[PDB]
């Protein structure tokens, strides 16, 4: 039963994974990461303290966010002494934000938190953002109280008017205003206010925010965005970069004004045209054609082959059949491959091999 | 040190013998694996093309960052004379050894090989039941007798002759016994791969008038063989050598066909723990080992008190440490044995101690000491106790007519490093017995 | 310094090599590649004794693991060679014999789409398995493709191959590609090598292939940072339009689906997601540059 | 561990000004 | 408000503020606006976020809080005050400001004033602490005690307003106006002394009540419902997501710049099958030595090219002297800034900005002349030793500028004539 | 003592006053501070105007602090006369009625914190004499009072409260309450079939 207990839990874990529909997701994002640095963040419930762990996971989130959302941008704000302090402008450079977070890691948190000040600052940072982007604010909250100079309800109404979306990660318990902010802003959904229960669950919560948010059916901002695919040049003598005005050896040439840029993806400093590589778009294709989940095969029927289709690992004999099949191609897969086929790879090897 | 030791031996051999050593592909396929990764890369490039490539072309392949590795690779490749530098037409051209080239081509492309890898009788034996047992016991006997633990079946004179003739296990007829030495504990501290290479390397130097190449045609070829299978029987020298190799637990013989053993494949390439022990502040030892080899080596510097099937419990004492030191075992080696055979519990607690130390003050990074420092300090102090009294054999020089002469003779002794003590006021000095004759001869002249 | 796994993906198909033989004057060049590959795999097993080998052949109707053979023999190579070399070569040739027999049986079968993408995905899954099992191994993919035979449409290969690049970039698996055929460049596989620290080579003549394999595609993962790759082509990391099939340097991509477009789509509607664009917004793109009146 | 040790026993300012003058000229121009 | 594109471009005080502190921005402003002639309003059009970020830093204020409770006096006792706290005390207590504004410059200095304030009973009454008759207090501040009794009355009306019947406790006691029972015990009544007058603890209860009410009311500054609250939400239908789906069809034309029949395929596969079954020679793989040299030459040909790039794949060390290099960076930055503004207006699509395009086109033409003049000045000064190296450092920007002018001319030709 | 100063940092302090209108204003302010996240604390009397109809659900109540058993003033002539009358007529012991009177008010205040089944809060009875009145609490409250919580300390109550509040902030599994605590029309029909 103990081994069966593992099986049934595995089936229950798979139950959630069974439902996968090709939701429309906003690939081009514009995130504002708000961190809480107040007296309440000096506690020791998270080792060594709340401030240290939050900053560390923020750096990891920055790495993951820009890895899977290459054509997005991020800005970082913190709450200190009842004021909102800006530490990073909206930009597509993942290194600027990590450097800012590392600097923040030293100073001791103190004072009171102010959601209204942070929300107002985030509202202003997302003003010069195109209409095709998804304006999002991810607040990491640790306090149980808010000291604001004005009416927070008016700010919430303004946020809803500007089509900004708020996700809040609380530390100890539910705050009434945070629930309202995450609900009135997400079209009534109450799943965007998450309260962790341990260190491990926090890492999952940060990891979940990396993926793009599905869009609402009545919020239509469909448009064609003018992009550019520059050609990398290899030069013999250094040349000035049009973005930082410093000598670098080689850089991509924009096809609209021929000015060179150090790194991609960025908006060209001259023609204001986004420069990206084809790979940066290919990094998001798995969010538009998600691979349909694999369902275990009951032992009543007869199996096809003794070994895995893609990895040639013989299935153990053991109660519970250790086989998962792809309905599209009907090829059995080992339990190990299916995790790697749906998290690292995003194409079923069986489907590709089949000719049409 | 494994590849370094084997390579170092292969460098000292004269060039005239290296050319003959590459006739058999079996040996070539083994020498090729020991070179650095860059060396193998270049060697594989030249093997298949019958031309001469300038050195500058090889330099172009390496990136600026890895330029340093290109120096070691070329030096090691030239030392074995695998790569022949020929200079002509104003260019330092580089070529591969024709015999090495042909041998590698035969090995890779399955050409005629003259049974360099041997043959197969297709009469397999059971590896687990016999091969593992035979060599494990045979290797057990040599190590047990090495450690000094009493044992019923003593090994044959062949390995016994080799053991004494090596620095391992110094012996004296007047003493009538054999005891381990400084290098002896180091040898027991080395992995199976190096533990086997030390004996084989010593055997190579011991033999006289049996060719040196043939003894290498067997050892390197023995690596090519795969365990758990038969190989029919070869050179004349390789017959007696095969029987001699049988005493070290390398090859098993039923009595026409010989079978290599786990150790045979353990020679070519690489590949709770048994032997892990706990040392307390009470100078106690609890070893989680069930193997007479580990128990015997522990008995070198441990006063065993009792044993169970799962573990062995004893106590560190001054008598045991003095007993080990008298044999030439240095305290540094002892602590190395304790540290590298430490239980996971000691490691985890030591890590926590380091974490707390860094938690209060992260400025300094204290070393991670798995076992308590008091035991190490006490062991070293006992070593100092042995070093308390210092005595030299030599002569005292005195009654000098002139200060000039006293300074002249004493300064000369200092120059040649045989002066142990001097006093200007008394015009006296003491020199070691080793330098007596040189000082006397200089005095006359 | 460390053992490394080499996973060779060979694209053997009756249609691919037949056109190669007809366009040239070399008959049965696949044997030349096969014997060259056999020596190459033997060379890899001689670099170190702890490195394995995997061969995944993509035949007309699917993929098959030539080595290691599944748990479910003829003499082609002399039994006097080294044991480990033969143990991998004899099985390799035996599975080649079976595959050709199986492929010949379904010669009349209509195989329209190539199966290179699936083979590459299978190799990556094998790389993940091998690394997970033993604990401390490197990896490397080698794709031997015959590009002489004119392909039908490579567009469908873009999404799978581009997904292999990211996965290969996560596990530090440099994928090298060797092309024997007419076209000098393969736009998708060339990007695969450049984006994953790999080596791309194209050779017109099948003969003398071992020289290329031994000198160019022999860089193990341990010494990749210190060796400069000999690749000569330069890739631009560009993609073809969706309704004109021409490489686009500056164009339009739909925000919803991220499909490139060289020109504004007819009907002011995306041809991939059926999403209607705002007439006002697209009019912005149509505007001509501002010049004094 | 002290075993081996011996035993115990007995210029920007100009840039700012030209800016201030420049803005002073501006405000005069606007008024 | 003053957080919009318009006012931020017009708030000259703000523009001069962040430009004073930020030096790198000051570096470009001096070169591009003073000597170059670029208009100021154009320079800040592309830096709105910088202006807004610097404005939001100083334009936000902390929320109201009980300030006098945080003041712990802690024989001499030293209490520390700060400018922020002084302003907070004035904000939360208008009487303190009233007694402050009229006395600081007139009679005694501020240090004496605050020393008197804490010693006075006014600070004790405002702190929600029971005043002690024994305490002497301060003579001057006590004059405002009766005034505060008037401010509290004016504040009680500032808070009084009709209350919703849901939580109206006044209507519960007026539900039956003729209720006459037994008067409640002294435990259910406010405390009194022997003489019968109030002990005064209710006053501090009201004081803290008023402090909280004023703080909440201050939040709602210038800057149907009952039914919803009474309803049981848990018994209503669960929220349903309204996310849109997309189905991506996949079909596109192939990239645009001898057919073998099944019989030929079958024949060749038979040939290889026959060639494989019969025998396989691995030794044949070795080249003939006439192709090996060709292959090696081809491989090294590409290795040299790659090695040339790979040796030079914090700005990289440069050869030019520092003075010339800095002057080149200034010329590159100023030229690029004009390029940015020219394209922002050139691609605007509205013909009202034609004059600005003309002005920026002229500036770009002047930039070309300036680049040529710098090359000539270095050529004669340094004898072409650095001119060749100087021309390379600014080649890409020169090509971009001339391309911008070329495109301007090309579209001008078709459009105008 | 300075205890209030510590409370002022985390929440606003609203106090019940003899005046009804002022208390109503205090309730308005207390609710406002609870809604906007400022946090508020309301000090009231168990037998006062607040306890006789005002409900503190959802955010208006997440913790109830009953400071002592709300006993009447025993040295009251009216109460002593009533106690004597009940003892002789209805055979109700004086202590029994006094405890019943006190508990009917303590329970009265406890039940004003839950409106639906998605509402949660912590009820703490701070008195050593409460420890033996578990059998006197309402059945639905007594069933939720564990044997370990009968006599706790302040620290042990705080630790449990922190764990409980963290647990109640998690997304509830619908299947855990699909047909055992909340009924649809189909579930109700089933209950009518099995019973009959
Ligand atoms: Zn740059
Ligand atoms: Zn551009
Ligand atoms: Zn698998
Ligand atoms: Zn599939
Ligand atoms: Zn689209």
């Amino acid at each position: 039963a103990s081994l069966v207990a593992s099986i049934v839990e595995a089936r229950k874990k798979r139950t959630a994974k069974k439902n996968i529909t090709p939701y429309q997701r906003g690939i081009i994002r514009s995130l504002i990461l708000t961190l809480d640095c107040s007296e309440a963040m000096l506690e020791k419930d998270l080792r060594p303290n709340r401030h240290a762990m939050i900053i560390q996971y923020a750096i990891d989130f920055v790495h993951e966010f820009f890895d899977q959302n290459p054509i997005s941008q991020m800005g970082i704000i913190i709450m200190r002494n009842g004021l909102a302090q800006l530490v990073s402008q909206v930009s597509g450079n993942p290194q600027d934000h990590i450097d800012a977070l590392k600097s923040i890691r030293k100073q001791e948190p103190k004072g009171n938190p102010s959601l209204q000040n942070a929300l107002e600052m985030a509202r202003g940072l997302l003003l010069p953002v195109p209409a095709h982007c998804t304006r999002e604010v991810l607040i990491v909250f640790g306090s149980l109280s808010t000291t604001d100079p004005g009416d927070i309800h008016q700010t919430i109404d303004s946020l809803v008017s500007e089509k900004i979306r708020v996700k809040v990660l609380g530390l100890s318990a539910q705050v009434a205003i945070c629930k309202e902010l995450c609900k009135a802003t997400n079209y009534g959904d109450e799943s965007f206010y998450k309260i962790l229960l341990d260190e491990t669950h926090l890492k999952e919560l940060f990891n979940e925010a990396v993926t793009p948010l599905p869009v609402n059916k009545i919020n239509k901002g469909f448009t064609l965005v003018k992009m550019g695919f520059p050609t990398r040049i290899f030069e013999d003598t250094p040349t000035f970069c049009s973005c930082h005005s410093k000598l670098v050896y080689g850089g991509y040439f924009c096809p609209n004004c021929h000015s060179k840029v150090c790194s991609l993806p960025t908006v060209c400093p001259c023609c204001d045209l986004m420069l990206i590589l084809s790979t940066h778009l290919a990094r998001s294709y798995h969010h538009l054609m998600p691979l349909k989940t694999f369902a275990e095969v009951p032992t009543t029927e007869k199996f096809r082959s003794e070994d895995c289709f893609s990895c040639q690992s013989r299935f153990p004999i053991l109660l519970t059949s250790s086989r998962y099949r792809c309905e599209d191609c009907k090829q059995e897969f080992c339990v190990d491959c299916d995790v790697f086929i749906h998290e690292i790879l995003h194409n079923c090897p069986g489907c590709e091999s089949k000719p049409v | 040190s494994l590849k370094h030791s084997v390579t170092q031996y292969l460098e000292e051999i004269p060039q005239q013998v290296q050319n003959r050593l590459y006739t058999s592909p079996a040996t070539c396929l083994a020498i090729y694996r020991i070179l650095p990764p860059l060396a193998k890369f270049f060697i594989m490039a030249m093997v298949f093309n019958e031309n001469e490539v300038p050195l500058l072309d090889l330099d172009k392949w390496v990136n600026s960052n890895g330029k340093l590795q290109f120096q070691n690779a070329i030096k090691s490749m030239k030392s074995l004379h695998l790569l022949i530098p020929n200079k002509s037409s104003g260019t330092l051209m580089i070529n591969l050894n024709p015999t090495f080239k042909i041998s590698l081509r035969n090995a890779l492309t399955g050409g005629e090989v003259q049974n360099s890898f041997g043959v197969v009788v297709e009469e397999n034996v059971v590896s687990l039941d016999l091969l593992d047992e035979y060599s494990a016991n045979k290797w057990e006997t040599i190590l047990h007798f090495m450690v000094g633990t009493p044992l019923a079946k003593i090994p044959s004179e062949k390995v016994l002759n080799l053991l004494k003739h090596s620095k391992l296990m110094e012996e004296v007829n007047s003493t009538g016994e054999f005891k381990i030495t400084n290098e002896g504990f180091q040898f027991l501290l080395q992995e199976i791969n190096s533990q086997l290479w030390t004996l084989l390397l010593q055997y190579l130097k011991m033999i006289e008038t049996m060719d040196l190449v043939d003894v290498l045609h067997f050892i390197f070829m023995l690596g090519a063989l795969e365990v758990g299978k038969a190989y029919k029987i070869l050179s004349e020298t390789q017959r007696i050598m095969l029987q001699d190799m049988r005493d070290y637990g390398l090859v098993f013989q039923k009595h026409s066909i010989f079978y290599p053993t786990k150790l045979a494949l353990m020679l070519t390439s690489d590949t709770i723990p048994d032997g892990s022990l706990i040392v307390e502040t009470n100078f106690k030892i609890y070893s989680y080992s069930n193997s007479p080899l580990q128990i015997a080596v522990l008995s070198l510097f441990v006063h065993l008190k009792a044993r169970f099937v799962n573990m062995v419990l004893g106590q560190i004492t001054r008598e045991s440490i003095r007993r080990a030191l008298t044999n030439g075992i240095t305290a540094d080696q002892i602590i190395a044995y304790l540290e590298t055979h430490a239980h996971p519990q000691m490691r985890r607690l030591a890590e926590e101690k380091l974490e707390k130390k860094l938690e209060l003050d992260p400025n300094c990074k204290e070393p991670l000491q798995v076992l308590p420092p008091t035991v190490v300090d006490q062991i070293r102090l006992w070593q100092l106790e042995l070093d308390r009294v210092i005595t030299y054999e030599g002569s005292l020089y005195s009654d000098f007519e002139t200060s000039q002469e006293y300074n002249l003779l004493s300064k000369y002794a200092q120059d040649i490093g045989v002066l142990l003590w001097k006093d200007d006021k008394k015009k006296k000095f003491f020199i070691s017995k080793e330098g007596n004759s040189q000082v006397l001869d200089f005095a006359k002249r | 310094e460390s053992p490394s796994l080499l996973t060779v993906i060979i694209e053997i198909a009756p249609k691919l090599w037949t056109t190669f033989d007809e366009e040239g004057n070399e008959k049965g060049s696949i044997i030349k590649v096969l014997e060259a590959l056999i020596v190459f795999l033997n060379a890899h097993l001689a670099f170190n004794s702890a490195n394995k080998v995997a061969v995944i052949a993509a035949y007309s109707q699917g993929i098959k693991y030539l080595y290691p053979e599944s748990t479910s023999d003829l003499k082609i190579i002399n039994s006097d060679m080294y044991r480990r070399f033969r143990n991998v070569d004899e099985t390799l040739v035996e599975e080649i014999y079976k595959l050709f027999e199986l492929e010949k049986k379904q010669i009349e079968q209509n195989s329209q789409r190539s199966t290179l993408a699936g083979a590459m995905s299978a190799g990556l899954t094998y790389v993940n398995r091998i690394s997970k099992e033993s604990v401390s191994l490197k990896s490397r993919l080698l794709v031997l493709t015959c590009g002489s035979g004119s392909s039908k449409d490579e567009i469908f290969q873009y999404i799978p191959i581009m997904n292999c690049i990211f996965s290969a970039t996560k596990m530090k698996c440099p994928i090298d590609v060797v092309k024997i055929g007419g076209s000098k460049e393969s736009t998708f596989l060339q990007q695969t090598t450049d984006a994953t620290n790999g080596v791309y080579l194209h050779v017109e003549s099948t003969e003398g292939l071992i020289q290329y394999l031994a000198t160019a595609m022999f860089i193990d993962p341990s010494l990749r940072p210190i060796i400069v790759k000999p690749n000569h082509g330069s890739v631009d990391f560009r993609t073809s339009c969706y309704l004109t099939g021409r490489v686009v340097a500056v164009g339009f991509i739909c925000s919803v689906c991220l499909c490139v477009l060289s020109i504004i789509p007819p009907g002011n509607k995306c041809p991939a997601c059926d999403s209607q664009f705002d007439e006002h917004v697209i009019a912005k793109l149509k505007r001509k540059p501002v010049v004094p009146r | 561990s002290t075993i081996g040790k011996t035993a115990l026993g007995r210029e920007e300012r100009e840039n700012e000004k030209t800016l201030n003058d420049y803005y002073a000229a501006l405000a005069k121009k606007q008024a | 408000d003053s957080l919009s594109k318009e006012k931020l471009l017009t708030n000259l005080k703000l523009q001069q503020s962040l430009l004073k502190g930020n030096k790198v921005l000051m570096k470009v402003f001096q070169e591009t606006v003073i000597n170059a002639g670029l208009p100021p309003s154009e320079f800040w059009s592309t830096r709105i976020p910088l202006l807004r970020a610097f404005a939001l830093s100083t334009s936000q204020k902390v929320g109201p809080y009980n300030v006098l409770s945080t003041i712990k006096p802690v024989n001499k006792v030293n209490v520390n005050l700060s400018r922020e706290k002084i302003l907070n005390i004035f904000e939360n207590y208008p009487i303190v400001k009233k007694a402050y504004t009229d006395n600081v410059p007139k009679n005694f200095k501020e240090p004496e004033f605050w020393a008197r304030f804490f010693s006075s009973k006014l600070f004790r009454k405002l702190r929600g602490e029971k005043i002690m008759q024994n305490d002497r207090g301060d003579v001057i501040i006590d004059r405002y005690l009766t005034l505060d009794q008037e401010f509290d009355r004016k504040d009680d009306d500032m808070l009084l307003h009709p209350v919703k019947k849901i939580i109206d406790l006044d209507g519960n006691i007026q539900d039956d106006p003729v209720v006459r029972g037994n008067r409640p015990d002294f435990t259910m009544q406010p405390g009194v002394d022997i003489n019968g007058n109030s002990d005064g603890t209710v006053d501090i209860l009201k004081g803290m009540n008023r402090l909280s009410e004023k703080m909440i009311m201050a939040l709602k500054n210038e800057y149907n419902d009952e039914r919803n609250e009474l309803k049981i939400d848990d018994l209503n239908e669960s929220y349903k997501t309204n996310y849109a789906i997309i189905h991506l069809k996949r079909n596109a034309h192939e990239k645009t710049t001898l057919k073998v029949s099944n019989q030929q395929m079958l024949q060749q596969l038979s040939l290889v099958m026959d060639n494989l079954i019969n025998k396989l020679d691995l030794n044949q793989v070795v080249p003939n030595n006439e192709v090996s040299n060709k292959i090696n030459k081809r491989v090294i040909t590409a290795i040299k090219i790659n090695a040339k790039q790979a040796k030079h794949n914090l700005e990289v060390k440069s050869t030019l002297p520092i003075d010339l290099l800095e002057s080149c960076r200034m010329l590159h930055t100023t030229c690029c800034e004009f390029l940015k503004h020219f394209y922002i207006h050139f691609q605007s699509g509205e013909q009202k900005q034609a004059s600005t395009v003309k002005k920026l086109y002229n500036h770009l033409k002047d930039c070309i002349e300036k680049l040529n003049e710098l090359f000539q000045d270095v050529l004669n000064g340094d004898g072409e030793s650095m001119s060749n190296t100087c021309t390379a450092y600014l080649k890409p920007v020169l090509n971009s500028i001339t391309l911008a002018t070329h495109k301007y001319d090309e579209y001008f030709n078709e459009y105008n004539n | 003592m300075g205890i209030l100063d510590e409370v002022w940092k985390h929440k606003l302090i609203l106090v019940e006053t003899p005046d009804a209108q002022e208390t109503s204003l205090a309730l308005e302010t207390y609710r406002k501070a609870c809604s906007n996240g400022r946090g508020a604390i309301l000090l009231s009397v168990a037998r006062g105007k607040v306890s006789e109809g005002i409900d503190f659900d959802h955010q208006y109540g997440r913790t109830v602090l009953m400071i002592g058993i709300p006993f009447q003033y025993t040295e009251s002539r009216i109460l002593k006369a009533r106690l004597e009358f009940m003892r002789e007529n209805y055979r109700i012991r004086e202590n029994d009625f006094l405890s019943f009177d006190a508990m009917r008010h303590a329970a009265q205040c406890l039940g004003r914190v839950l409106r639906g089944k998605d509402d949660y809060g912590v009820m703490v009875l701070a008195d050593r004499r409460f420890s033996r009145k578990r059998s006197q609490l309402p059945k639905w409250i007594a069933q939720g009072l564990s044997d370990a919580d009968l006599n706790l300390s302040t620290d042990m109550a705080i630790s449990n409260t922190k764990q409980f509040l963290r647990t109640m902030a998690q997304p509830t599994d619908p299947k855990d309450q699909e047909g055992v605590s909340v009924w649809s029309y189909e579930d109700l029909i089933k209950h009518q079939n099995s019973r009959k």
